[PDB]
């Protein structure tokens, strides 16, 4: 297991990798995560707002 | 290297200096590395903070046996600077400890960032 | 050869120059009840032998030390405290010596000698009229 | 002949202290650190203590009589008998204490679980200590050559 | 809301903070001649953005947002040119960026400064950030821990010498900053200097003036001269 | 404050052994 | 364009009560200790 | 008590005992003997083993021969100071305060501590010459002897800039560095009391870097300390703190600079007008004052701290140029350059580079073009100052009325400079927009 | 490296200096029945040994 979420509540959606180390994951906290792969670092959190279309803010 | 319970991910380096802060006003915190291995000798320790980015991190190193001897959870923030402002001490503070209580909204923070310091593990 | 000094220029003696420097009472609170004991040895023995009335104002000396009688080396078999006997203070030593019993018998005599006649005697007698 | 053995005794303690922690017999010396390992038991027996305990590790019957009848605790214990804590004087002495057990922790700490390449030389193995030393050696010297109190100079007449 | 925005040093841009904290923070960018919006600028923090500034030239802005992501974000190539994070900082409260004769490609302002929630404000040179890299962790050229409360203002010379910053939530809680030499002055503010609960702080245009006004209403006005 | 801290090391010592001891007195097994 | 170079007071405090007046460095020593802490080179 | 004050007085101004108690502990007060044993010396003892440690004196140094005929001869066991007349005693003074500058060295050792207290038990000099035997004793006040001293010295009689030394008499422990630094600062009498001492010293050559190493110690760190105070922010409270400063200072850094026998003191005084130049925000021409004297001053053996207190004094200037004799005499210096590369590894001689190409542009002299030439080549000064380096020299060229031979041949070779510093001078040519070719085919046909 | 030789010998070292104390005021007593003012010219121990020998 590389790594896992701190929040229980973050579930992965989909997936696919950027290069042979970087993989790009989508969660459904608004957070589009980029782990690599070797170590199992995070690069980098890249996130997304809120839906002002409805309700339910985690898009 | 040897800080293997790393905490990388920002989201829960924020929560861990949050409840940090938030124990600190408390007044629920001991601060500095000699006052950490006290309260986790004593047994009163909850919860153990270390900084990765001590510059001989070999003089931290002594926690994790007095942690794994006594089941109390440790985790390795990045930033040392982060911690210690974030104890609210003007200086570089390199580990932290913080205590438990009988009842406390604080103590059920405490219990839920435990389990996600086990998470990591 | 011949150096420049060190100048060292910056009440009651501590020591007695004629007594081979007996040091002064470091007045500790068991030195205290040490003392206290010694000037009530006489009721300690309980009257199987009395001592020299010697009643100043201040029991406490200037000049004290406490010491241990080492050793006589013609008699050692009874002459000589055992282990379980050989206690710190001298206080200790009267606790743990016998009729203590008898110090406790004598303090209830003297208790309901001086309970006689004060107050709970008037309470009991305005009860009884109250009754 | 048991004072030449003696002698070269008191030589292999130091050649033996040297080789297990140089860290901290580049601060206090060989003798005072085999003082300090003996009580504790061990090197990473030592190296769990926090400075205020390799404080006063010695002084312990005068600690726990003062800590259980609200006394005043001693100011140090196998660490009066370093080299540097007996040049101050005064309340410098239990300031410098306080300073070198503190020193002490982190260097014990370093000696005991911090690896090298096993090419590496003693003057860089001694490098906590060495560092230490000056900085505390510093130290010492400011809080002897702190001044003393100003005074009005007064005149044959008081003016 | 409309409450907290920028207008570019040129006069053509105005750079306004959406209300959309989320664990990131956008902000959308409007020409100022047809007051349409052309752009828009999103970092990720925790939340939102705590301040940011348009670069000297009038590309592009630095945006700092609390918890400490700090983003170069170009006008040109309209993404993001960098991310840096500020030392140890918990999170960010205010931002400012001036002087001249900085880096060509970060909009040639030489200094930044950004201060935190904690008190204490750091001061970066601006030619230390470039490795177009960015270092993911620069350090200070100084560090100031003299006010204790939150660093509430933030405000550079315009000929970049000075640096005015304050905490609203002490009385007289006000320090002005030499530079390039990051020395605070301690002639002034004095004990009796009547400052006030510094609420804004502004430089004249030829930087002769200082005004302060405090959070009762009042506007005083102090000479600079050298 | 020293002095509590001592009595607590003490009686936490005490509470340690009397529960060890109290359980070594007195869906568990599939 | 340069500026008055700022020198806390305790380092050059420093540089002198290292040692004694005898048995002190030479003054070119000094003297060069004094200038590079005085020097406004980054 | 009016009275009581003026009797006061004269019993502190009086100096020889009158009852036999005064006398026993004037004759008490020793260096080297305990009291009880010096209560009870006669004059022939004392004598007799102080004379014993200036013969060892005597041998280790040459000049102490004319205080064996005056100072310590058998004759001068008898003579009491007190009975001889105003002048005697102000020509008794002089040699005392000569032998002292003299014995300063040395005092670290028992024979001359042994000679200083046949001084102190014969002529009283703790009590006659307290300010020369103070100030001789006090670049040693880290040493028991200093303390002794100190035990021994009246307190109404010191003078009033050493009454910092009160606590320390009360208590009988060393005064620190601090101390002495911290009235130094407070006290101009007391900086005036050390300088006047060594540079009084420094005059007679009885200098020993010792003293050399305490006086520039206590002067750089004082000066220090006197800057801070004097930084006001009021622009006419800081002009007169200026003034304050330099009319406290100018006399002593004025012989300090330009002591030429005495290279120590000379090195001492450029570093305490370096760190004038430095903290103290000064005017442009008092530091061309402070240049001119340097340059006046140095010998071969401070010269390379000669240039280096020189950068710093040419950098923290507001205007451009120097201001002639400075480029002058740094003409006369021998390897101007290589030096300068040498110091501008650590100390930024960049505007120093420029006010000596300028100074020497300003000259219709012709034997400065290689130091030009080199100075230019160097790579010392930035791109703007070499184009206006280069700027001024073809505007000197067109000033100009042989000459112009050499001015062509080195403009020639600077045109044909190989790196950064001749892309520099062709793009300076471009933006003056003259041809390189007209001067070229004007000096080549 | 092991320390318990470090804690041997520096038990042993604290046994030697009490026994070779007690030695010495030995050989003092042992000795100042020929030669008394011996021990009152040389109160160092060692130095006191090697005279006797």
């Amino acid at each position: 297991t590389l790594t896992r979420t701190p929040s229980k509540k973050t579930k992965f959606v989909s997936i696919a990798f950027q290069s042979h180390n970087i993989v790009i994951v989508g969660c459904s906290n608004s957070t589009i995560c980029a782990y690599d792969v070797r170590t199992g670092t995070m690069l980098r959190q890249m996130t997304l707002g809120t839906d002002l279309t409805g309700g339910s803010k985690n898009i | 290297s040897a800080a293997w319970p790393k905490a990388e991910d920002p989201a829960l380096v924020q929560e861990l200096l949050d409840c940090v802060q938030q124990a600190s006003h408390y007044r629920q915190l001991k601060k500095g590395a000699n006052e950490t291995t006290k309260s986790v000798n004593r047994g009163t320790s909850e919860l153990v903070i270390l900084a990765a980015d001590t510059q001989p991190l070999s003089i931290v190193l002594h926690i994790p046996l007095i942690c794994e001897e006594k089941n109390v959870p440790y985790v390795y923030v990045p930033s040392k600077v982060a911690l210690g402002r974030a104890c609210g001490v003007s200086r570089a503070v390199i580990a932290v400890s913080l205590t438990s209580n009988e009842a406390s909204d604080l103590n059920s923070k405490i219990r839920a960032l435990r389990d996600k310091v086990e998470r990591l593990a | 050869e011949l150096s420049v000094r060190v100048p060292q220029l910056p009440g009651p003696p501590d020591t007695l120059s004629d007594w081979y420097n007996i040091p002064r009472t470091n007045l500790t609170p068991e030195l205290k009840r040490d003392l206290q004991l010694l000037r009530m040895r006489d009721v300690v023995a309980m009257g199987k032998q009395f001592f020299k009335k010697d009643n100043r104002k201040d029991f406490v000396p200037e000049y004290c030390q406490v010491g241990t009688i080492i050793a006589g080396a013609t008699d050692g078999v009874s002459g000589r405290l055992t282990r379980k006997e050989r206690k710190r203070t001298i206080v200790e030593e009267v606790l743990s010596s016998d009729s203590v019993s008898k110090y406790k018998r004598k303090y209830h005599e003297i208790q309901e000698h001086k309970k006689s006649g004060r107050k709970g005697y008037y309470k009991k007698l305005m009860a009884a009229r109250k009754r | 002949e048991r004072s030449e053995y003696r002698r070269q005794l008191a030589e292999y303690l130091q050649n033996r202290m040297k080789a297990i922690s140089p860290n901290m017999t580049e601060l206090i010396g060989a003798l005072v650190g085999a003082r300090l390992i003996a009580h504790s038991g061990s090197l990473v027996n030592l190296a769990k203590n926090p400075g205020s305990t390799i404080q006063i590790l010695g002084a312990e019957k005068a600690l726990f009589r003062a800590l259980k009848t609200k006394h005043a605790t001693p100011k140090y214990g196998i660490i009066y008998h370093a080299s540097l804590v007996g040049q101050a004087s005064g309340p410098n002495k239990g300031k410098i204490a306080r300073q070198l057990a503190a020193k002490i922790a982190l260097s014990v700490r370093t000696d005991a679980f911090e690896d090298f390449p096993e090419n590496a030389d003693d003057e860089t193995r001694a490098a906590v200590g060495i560092q230490a030393r000056a900085k505390l050696e510093n130290n010492l010297r400011l809080l002897e050559g702190k001044p003393l109190n100003k005074g009005v100079a007064l005149g044959p007449n008081g003016i | 809301t409309m409450e907290r925005f920028r207008v570019s040093p040129c006069g053509r841009y105005m750079a306004l903070v959406a209300s959309d904290k989320k664990g990131g923070g956008m902000l959308n960018i409007i020409n100022v001649g047809t007051m349409q919006w052309i752009a828009q600028a999103r970092i990720d923090g925790r939340h939102g953005v705590a301040d940011f500034a348009w670069w000297s030239d009038g590309n592009g802005l630095t945006i700092a947002g609390r918890d400490g992501q700090v983003t170069e974000w170009s006008m040109i190539t309209r993404r993001t040119v960098g991310i840096w994070r500020d030392e140890g900082s918990i999170g960010g409260t205010v931002m400012a960026l001036g002087g001249r004769n900085g880096p060509a490609e970060l909009g040639g302002d030489r200094w930044v400064a950004i201060g935190s929630n904690s008190g204490i404000l750091n001061v970066y040179d601006r030619n230390d950030l470039i490795e177009i890299r960015i270092k993911k962790y620069p350090t200070p050229t100084r560090v100031f821990e003299q006010l204790t409360t939150s660093i509430s203002v933030v405000a550079f010379s315009p000929d970049g010498q000075l640096l005015a910053f304050g905490s609203q939530h002490k009385k007289d809680a006000l320090r002005l900053v030499h530079l390039p030499s990051c020395t605070v002055y301690r002639n002034w503010p004095t004990e009796q200097t009547p400052l006030g609960r510094v609420t804004a702080i502004a430089f004249s245009s030829k930087s002769d003036v200082l005004a302060v006004g405090n959070d009762v209403g009042r506007v005083r006005l102090w000479e600079i001269r050298g | 404050l020293g002095y509590v801290r001592t009595m607590r090391n003490i009686a936490a010592k005490e509470l340690k052994e009397l529960e060890e001891r109290y359980v070594l007195a007195g869906p568990k097994k599939i | 364009d340069t500026h008055a170079v700022v020198v806390a007071p305790q380092r050059l405090a420093e540089i002198f009560n290292a040692a004694p007046a005898f048995a002190m460095p030479p003054i070119e020593d000094v003297f060069y200790q004094v200038a590079s802490l005085f020097s406004t080179k980054p | 008590s009016s009275l009581a004050q003026q009797l006061a007085q004269i019993a502190a101004n009086s100096r020889s005992s009158f009852n036999v108690k005064a006398l026993k502990a004037s004759h008490s007060k020793s260096l080297i003997w305990e009291p009880r044993v010096a209560v009870s010396q006669t004059f022939a003892e004392i004598y007799s083993q102080c004379y014993e440690g200036f013969k060892e004196l005597c041998h280790l140094d040459s000049r102490f021969v004319p205080f064996d005929a005056t100072l310590f001869s058998a004759q001068s066991q008898e003579v009491d100071r007190t009975q001889m007349t105003a002048e005697e005693n102000a020509a008794l003074d002089k040699r005392v305060d000569s032998f002292l500058h003299l014995v300063g060295s040395r005092l670290r050792l028992m024979p001359a501590i042994k000679a200083v207290e046949w001084l102190i038990r014969r002529f009283r000099i703790h009590e006659f010459n307290t300010g020369t035997l103070l100030a001789t004793f006090l670049p040693y006040h880290t040493i028991p002897a200093f303390v002794t001293l100190l035990s021994i010295l009246p307190v109404q009689r010191i003078p009033i800039e050493y009454r910092f030394l009160d606590p320390y008499i009360k208590s009988l422990t060393p005064p620190p560095r601090a101390a002495i630094v911290q009235q130094a600062t407070n006290r101009p009498d007391l900086l005036s009391a050390i300088s006047r001492y060594t540079l009084d010293s420094c005059r007679a050559k009885q200098e020993y870097p010792g003293l050399i190493s305490f006086w520039g110690g206590i002067m750089a760190e004082a000066v220090n300390g006197m800057i801070d105070k004097m930084r006001s922010g009021r622009r006419a409270i800081q002009l007169e703190n200026d003034h304050l400063l330099l009319q406290q200072i100018g006399p002593v850094l004025s012989e300090a600079m330009v002591m030429k026998d005495v290279p120590g003191i000379q090195i001492a005084s450029y570093m305490v007008v370096a760190i004038l130049a430095a903290k103290g925000s000064l005017n442009d021409n008092i530091l061309t004052a402070f240049m001119e004297q340097l340059v006046h001053g140095w010998t071969v053996d401070t010269l390379r701290p000669g240039l280096v207190c020189l950068t710093m004094l040419a950098q923290h200037r507001s205007a451009k140029q120097l201001s002639g004799r400075v480029a002058k005499a740094v003409i006369k210096v021998p390897d101007l350059v290589s030096s300068l590369r040498d110091i501008s590894k650590e100390h930024q001689v960049d505007k120093l580079a420029n006010g000596l190409v300028l100074a020497f542009v300003d000259r219709g002299d012709i034997r400065t073009l290689p130091v030009i030439n080199s100075l230019l080549l160097s790579e010392l000064l930035q791109e703007k100052q070499a184009k206006v380096a280069y700027k001024a020299l073809l505007l000197a060229a067109h000033k100009i009325d042989n000459i112009r031979k050499q001015v062509g041949s080195a403009l020639v070779r600077l045109s044909q400079a190989e790196g950064d510093v001749g892309d520099a001078i062709r793009t300076a040519i471009q933006e003056v927009d003259f041809n390189i070719e007209e001067l070229e085919l004007k000096l080549g046909a | 490296k092991v320390d318990v030789m470090i804690v041997h010998a520096v038990a042993l070292l604290d046994e030697l200096d009490k026994e070779l104390n007690v030695m010495a005021m030995r050989v003092k007593e042992w000795y100042g029945w020929h030669f008394p003012e011996l021990g009152k010219i040389l109160p160092d121990n060692l130095s006191y040994a090697r005279v006797v020998l």
